[PDB]
């Protein structure tokens, strides 16, 4: 389902990375960065690895 | 006179309802029942492909809203729009953003447009 919502969440906004809604865009960037790039000792119940090929697709 | 307009339109006649309308508008007592006619004879014009033409019409209804004090009418929140679309192609931004504004109290789909809309124009301001 997570891969589902990354490849979901990716054709949406298709092409809205082009920027020089870019605050929006940037807050929506590094949200997605942080969970990718996240790590974490003890295994969090609702944010797992499942969803980081989400997050990077 | 407007009625006669839209049969010349439905029937492929966009020649002859252009005249149609000229003849309804000078017949009208009073300016703002021609709010309605403007954004109708802006879109003949429109698909008579010659977009600088119709931008003239554009400019009167949007302005009659001005002179009637903020009447804010549905068939100009349709004009303010589509004429912010356009400036965003002119590369005229500042002359978009506050088309934008003036129309943010029209309808849920009118508003959610021209803020997008605002957003993207305020960007390269």
């Amino acid at each position: 389902y997570r891969l589902a919502a990354g490849i979901s969440l990716g054709l949406i906004n298709l092409g809205a990375g082009q920027t020089k809604q870019n605050v929006m865009y940037e807050d929506l960037t590094t949200k997605l960065l942080e969970i990718v790039t996240s790590t974490y000792d003890v295994e969090n119940d609702w944010i797992p690895e499942n969803s980081q090929i989400g997050a990077v697709i | 006179w407007q009625v006669l307009g839209e049969c010349y339109s439905k029937t492929g006649n966009k020649v002859e309802a252009i005249k149609c309308y000229k003849r309804s508008i000078k017949a009208s007592q009073t300016v703002d029942q021609n709010t309605s006619i403007y954004y109708r004879l802006a879109q003949l014009y429109e698909e008579l492909e010659d977009l600088q033409e119709c931008k003239k019409f554009m400019m009167k209804c949007v302005d009659v809203e001005e002179l009637l004090e903020g009447i804010v009418t549905d068939e100009t929140v349709k004009a303010r729009l589509w004429l912010a679309i356009f400036e965003i192609k002119a590369g005229n931004y500042q002359l978009a953003y506050d088309y934008a504004m003036g129309v943010s109290s029209g309808t849920s789909q009118e508003i959610e447009e021209a803020r997008m809309l605002a957003r993207e124009c305020r960007r390269h301001m």
